RNA sequence: CGCGACCUCAGAUCAGACGUGGCGACCCGCUGAAUUUAAGCAUAUUAGUCAGCGGAGGAAAAGAAACUAACCAGGAUUCCCUCAGUAACGGCGAGUGAACAGGGAAGAGCCCAGCGCCGAAUCCCCGCCCCGCGGCGGGGCGCGGGAAAUGUGGCGUACGGAAGACCCACUCCCCGGCGCGGGGGCCCAAGUCCUUCUGAUCGAGGCCCAGCCCGUGGACGGUGUGAGGCCGGUAGCGGCCCCCGGCGCGCCGGGCCCGGGUCUUCCCGGAGUCGGGUUGCUUGGGAAUGCAGCCCAAAGCGGGUGGUAAACUCCAUCUAAGGCUAAAUACCGGCACGAGACCGAUAGUCAACAAGUACCGUAAGGGAAAGUUGAAAAGAACUUUGAAGAGAGAGUUCAAGAGGGCGUGAAACCGUUAAGAGGUAAACGGGUGGGGUCCGCGCAGUCCGCCCGGAGGAUUCAACCCGGCGGCGCGGUCCGGCCGUGCCGGCGGGGCGGAUCCCCGCUCUCGGCGGGGGACCGCCCCCCGGCCGGCGACCGGCCGCCGCCGGGCGCAUUUCCACCGC
RNA sequence: ACACGUGCGCGAGUCGGGGGCUACGAAAGCCGCCGUGGCGCAAUGAAGGUGAAGGCCGGCCGGCCGAGGUGGGAUCCCGAGGCAGUCCGCCGAGGGCGCACCACCGGCCCGUCUCGCCCGCCGCGCCGGGGAGGUGGAGCACGAGCGCACGUGUUAGGACCC
RNA sequence: CGGUCGUCCGACCUGGGUAUAGGGGCGAAAGACUAAUCGAACCAUCUAGUAGCUGGUUCCCUCCAAAGUUUCCCUCAGGA
RNA sequence: GGGACGCUACGCCGCGACGAGUAGGAGGGCCGCUGCGGUGAGCCUUGAAGCCUAGGGCGCGGGCCCGGGUGGAGCCGCCGCAGGUGCAGAUCUUGGUGGUAGUAGCAAAUAUUCAAACGAGAACUUUGAAGGCCGAAGUGGAGAAGGGUUCCAUGUGAACA
RNA sequence: ACCUACUAUCCAGCGAAACCACAGCCAAGGGAACGGGCUUGGCGGAAUCAGCGGGGAAAGAAGACCCUGUUGAGCUUGACU
RNA sequence: CGACUCUUAGCGGUGGAUCACUCGGCUCGUGCGUCGAUGAAGAACGCAGCUAGCUGCGAGAAUUAAUGUGAAUUGCAGGUUGAUCAUCGACACUUCGAACGCACUUGCGGCCCCGGGUUCCUCCCGGGGCUACGCCUGUCUGAGCGUCGCU
């Protein structure tokens, strides 16, 4: 808000006295604005309480390992079949999940050969999704240059930019992402993760050097290593019915003794 | 996407620009696509309008398959009135109904030494794309 | 009112700070604008190198930083006289002039003077006309090999 | 005195030009408080702050050390990080509060006076010629006038410079002319295709084998609700047409004979200025950091600085009292833009609208309220009462329950209809009862499984054969792949790294130095080979078993459907 | 701005926040030979300065053991026993290594006070230092911080509003 | 505003022009007048001046639960 | 040597004990508002938001979902994010409306009456007559300051008198 | 005590304002120490008109009389600077 | 059942609350960064067929010319060899205002040059160009018992 709102009138209380309620009032006028209240929170016009500076924090700083650390827990979970489910994709016509492509797609120039490729990938179903997902925004956002609102769509990766970049613009849904490049933003809409990712076959490759093995460490970062987990087996059913811990209990006490 | 940097994708400056248009401009906005007759033969897609062309109406209440022509193009209105599109008042006269320039198909153009000029400009530029796309 | 434990604070804010903030919110916009009359120096002395002149080794005062060495301001005249340049011609092939440096070592004089050396071998000069190349210009295929060299040139490295 | 120079000082509607004032967001030079804090208050703090004055510019200012430092030294100014809330100042209280160095953005240096050399070698105006002439520009001619010896121009500025002798070296730089991408304007893709709703579709379904068509164009806006294909537009290193100087070539009018190294001889610096005393202001600057008034008032192996006043003695570092200079930097004014996790007519600028307007005060000044018919006025023709305002019919619209301050029309309040009630003001909590209101769509009250009965109707069960699929396997250990967040081996190879140990070049053939080997060690990858584990974060084939599905039979005491007993 | 608590990443390290390189994107990613610099890793004294275990053996030197102890200490280890006769596991009187942490006694670093014996060099003293016993320190004694976010509380700011 | 009153040839009344402007003017003197404002006029700004002093401080549920007492403060309506 | 349920493990189940509350503190909200990133092949002119409601209900409660009416164009559920996020008061601000109340009041300066004209409408307009007042220091006739079309003719009874 | 004029009264027309927690019958008791509301009693009947000043601790203005504030102003001096 | 008064509901009055809309604000960022004696900013007064305000303009007065564009403007009448819009480089721009002949009454001038008026003869009228301050170079006319020189 602006510093002057509220504060160019000229005002005076009226004191105590003359059964006025000891606001701050117009000096005087033949007009409706006199006498009428100029300062405060509680009068019509005037300041408001509070009023927001520009100086306001705005943006925040991560630490460099906590930013590839999420980069590296997206890409992880764009993996898993039921983690993508999760985030709506209608993906299960698709051959292979971690889905890698031919370079050859780089070399597309004409969006016809890019609606081609998610029909022969079976991902075109996601992008069919994005048409029933287009809708006016609810709101004030529709005259703030937030009109039309859709869902996600699958993501792109790209070793190197030959056309694909523009051929696959005018899908909607479809995100373009190199792969030296990546993003958190675009990676996990929402916060959520698990979002459908296609990759070409160099695009696939890369991704042995930007992060490396647990026994390798990355070759384009100066000193970054996959972390490491804090616990194995996941699968703790696995564990719980192994034979080894079953020794090592007690009988199970399941009869209900009530009052 | 649109990609120019100077071009204004504001919902409130576009109507800001749209209703307070110059009347040259005012022309341009006005432009309603030729009949299929004419499409091939000019290979012209859309043309703004003047004041004698044949109009069949698409849209709207008197839609159909009537030829009529346009009486005026009021330019303050976003209006354009046709012969036999009008309806009745209570005195017993009557007045042409406003139907926009979009809802309009021309089947028949009026031909001039600056309409004549445009078709070819129109249709040079529209040969272009296939040439230079091909 | 202090509360039970805490620290005696001085905070600077009795003046009328507050029309006197500085946002840094043109800050991303200057890198682009810093970025695009970079680029646009470079191409206007698309042969020179970006950086500049070159700059001489440079011990550091103040002996915290006595053990380092930076790139300093200009070649002294000392340095110059021994490595047979003058000093009014120096400036015109991209060498740091300034009479204001002293040589008090002789390890640091020579140093500079063998950097110096190192330059005059890797400098491609181009003829005043390419009609009529002149005595103390580069051959003709340096001619065709001439290219920009990006960073500092000869980056000095402790 | 006449006559004639020169110095001072006047007059011009003299010839030719210049300044005034406005804006003032950012900048520079002055002047400059009190609210407030210190729980009072007087020094302090607010604060070199608000207000007042003057002056510019597109940036201003500053700026190339009379610098910082005491290190092995850096090296113009400006801005960011850090120094640092530190040194330091402070009724040592509240509080105030820098600078060096380092890393970055940017980086460009220079010109006078004086010292001297050149015959004033210099400059302005007026007239003429030639050529461009919206910046009168250059060159040539002036026994044309004037300025200038009370000092112009060239060389020349502390980094040294000037003159002479000896070597070396190219002689070609620059003004006024001409001809050989930015801004603006006009255009460029694809459905109004079939059915169906609506007042209107931009709503719904479809357009198979091109799941309509275009897409480097699915941003936005308008069009009678929601549109990539209706339109303007958007994308495009797309097309076409003009203006601008440019970059280099060529011709001529042109100035243009230039410097560097060695030796010898010379020369060279800014005065009521520095500095000191005192006073006042200021600063973190504390026995004055800086600025200013008065007084004293300099020197040349000199002067200034070296954060405690002074004396002596070594050093360290510059050359003040003259000047110019872009970049990094700031920008609540102006021009033109783009954008928003912002606000939505009591919000957001005071002002979304005939807003600094209406209005008020003599004046300085104060300063509002106020958006929405409908898609389209299609704005109610005509009849009738009333003098008319106002009605009643009729008509438009999808809707007048949208009828001119008209979208949606809440509450306070009022009018009217229906119901109930009414001498302890009204109202309230708990418990009932009565009356209304609509609802249960209740008005013959549950079905679901298992078994029996008999009536029926099937293409029907179990068991076999064939094909496909799936699961499991301890196949006690079948075979083969793949991996290791496993190990070992290497007449192994690479790529690296290492603070493990011959060659190329340079400042004094051997001693010193930088760089490149090679070897060694360590890591990773690959060729493998030998174990271990796995394929349940990750596997295939054969074999066995099981299950399911599909097709043949099997054909009715099997199996599956339909009906009732109360 | 600070204090505490909590969550996250790294860890005796941690961090670009300032600067460079690659519609949303003014985003995001990269650069440590861009870690300069901030905090921590060492404190103490006004300052000059100084600056963090010892014991044994043999003759001030040469070898060895080499990071304090006591009590309480969650947890872990052994098995007298007991669930004709072995293995698994159970528990078990009693006996130990003892995590963190608490109390105490010691040890080491800096300043100060007192008392001595001495040695020694590049310039033999008004020199340089060691020792023993008290005392003061926001110290050491096998690290714990850095960066971001959240909440509370105290402040300077207009500071919950008039 | 009414009745009743003082003066009404001189220190009389009055129009217009003009001069004195705020810690100032002016005052046959009342702290009177200075544009309905005077023991310091009006407008704008500092300023959203400060207040240990009044008033107010916006949804639900669950759990726990006070003190007006020590010492010090130009401390007694307040703080540590 | 061929077989019921379960287990959103932040879930489910069983035992006992207890339940006050000002200032104040903490926790849980599938309580509520606004906007943003995801998400519901979400709702929607065969009717969104908003508003009214003698209906059916849910939750201790903040509140919420259906039924009916009006309305005509947007809106919501869940996971996180952010705030100019919840009113009964502040002699609160703006705006609107009540009781008082058809009440106080339309009482300073002697006074109006009759007839005619006009008009739909006459106590107030016009004309005639009568009775009065200002009584030349006027309720008369003209100026200055000030006002600025108020001056004159015609018409109107929309707003003011 | 009586008379006159204009009101006040009613009617034709036009028509506000102050004030308003809810509103208004009392005796005694207690209470924050003088109640319209609470307790015990006395009791209580629509809608109103003209007066009336006992009550509503009536309306007017965050008491100017008194005190506090580490709040001020006009003035004085042998207060401090 | 009455009149009056209380509660609830329907409908109708007052009122514009809520919602949905927005050619408007607010904030941030980028490019440029330009006033005037050749008359700035500002102010006054006039200009349309019917125009009160707003906007535009200046006696050529809701605009002249030129270029681009291409069949209108519109509330009502009127009239392609270029209507209307935009660009704007030519032309023009009443009176105050640094405001400029003196003053601010809009009153008084002075100098020069033209046309009626003369038949330059003084007038009168109308029109055109000048007449502010300070200051720079240069020119002209000057002043001085200031310093002199020649008769």
């Amino acid at each position: 808000v602006s510093e002057l709102a509220g504060h160019q009138t000229s005002a005076e209380s009226w004191g105590t006295g003359r059964a006025v309620a000891r606001i701050p009032r117009v000096r005087g006028g033949g007009t409706h604005r006199s006498g009428q209240g100029a300062f405060g929170n509680m009068c019509r016009g005037g300041r408001m309480f509070a009023p927001t500076k520009t100086w306001r924090r705005w943006h925040r700083r991560v630490n460099t390992t906590q930013k590839r650390y999420a980069i590296c827990s997206a890409l992880a979970a764009s993996a898993l079949p039921a983690l993508v489910m999760s985030k709506g994709h209608r993906i299960e016509e698709v051959p292979e999940l971690p889905l890698v492509v031919e370079d050859k797609v780089e070399g597309y120039k004409k969006t016809k050969e890019a609606v081609l490729l998610l029909k022969k990938l079976k991902a075109w179903n996601d992008i069919k999704k994005v048409y029933a997902s287009q809708r006016m925004r609810a709101g004030k956002g529709k005259m703030r240059n937030r009109r039309r609102i859709q869902r996600r769509g699958p993501c792109v990766i790209y070793n190197e930019d030959n056309g694909i970049v523009k051929a696959f613009r005018n899908i909607p849904g479809i995100t373009l992402l190199n792969v030296t490049k990546l993003n958190i933003l675009k990676l996990a809409p929402g916060g959520h993760v698990g979002r459908f990712c296609i990759w070409t076959e160099s695009a696939f490759r890369k991704l042995d050097d930007l992060y490396g093995t647990w026994r390798k460490a990355a070759s384009l970062k100066s000193n970054y290593n996959l972390p490491m987990h804090k616990m194995l087996n996941t699968d703790l059913s696995r564990i719980l019915k192994s034979p080894e811990i079953q020794r090592a209990l007690r009988a199970p006490r399941k009869k209900i003794h009530r009052r | 996407m649109k990609f120019n940097p100077f071009v204004t994708s504001d919902r409130s400056k576009n109507r800001k620009r749209h209703f307070n248009a110059p009347s040259h401009i005012r022309r341009k906005i006005m432009s309603s696509p030729l009949s299929k007759e004419l499409r091939q033969k000019y290979n012209v897609r859309s043309m703004p309008i003047r004041k004698d062309d044949e109009v069949q109406v698409v849209r709207g209440h008197y839609k159909g398959q009537q030829i009529g022509k346009v009486v005026q193009v009021y330019r303050k209105k976003y209006v354009i009135y046709i012969e036999r599109v009008q309806r009745e008042k209570a005195n017993g006269t009557t007045v042409h109904v406003g139907i926009h320039p979009s809802k309009v198909v021309i089947t028949r153009l009026k031909l001039d030494k600056d309409r004549k000029k445009i078709l070819e400009r129109k249709a040079k530029s529209r040969q272009v794309g296939k040439e230079k796309g091909k | 009112a202090p509360s039970r434990n805490g620290m005696i604070l001085k905070p600077h804010f009795h003046k009328d700070w507050q029309r006197r903030v500085a946002t840094w919110f043109n800050q991303p916009a200057r890198k682009i604008r810093r970025r695009k009359a970079r680029q646009a120096r470079a191409r206007r002395i698309a042969p020179r190198p970006a950086a500049g002149p070159i700059r001489p080794i440079v011990r550091c005062p103040t002996v915290r930083y006595h053990t380092k060495v930076r790139a300093g301001r200009g070649f002294s005249l000392e340095e110059l006289r021994v490595a047979g340049i003058h000093k009014k011609v120096a400036r015109t092939i991209g060498i740091s002039v300034d009479p204001r440096r002293r040589n008090k070592s002789t390890e640091s004089l020579q140093a500079n003077v063998q950097r110096l050396k190192e330059y005059r071998s890797k400098l491609v000069l181009f003829p005043r006309k390419p009609s009529a190349p002149k005595k103390g210009d580069s051959s003709a295929e340096e001619l065709k090999l001439a290219t920009q060299l990006t960073g500092p040139v000869m980056p000095i490295r402790n």
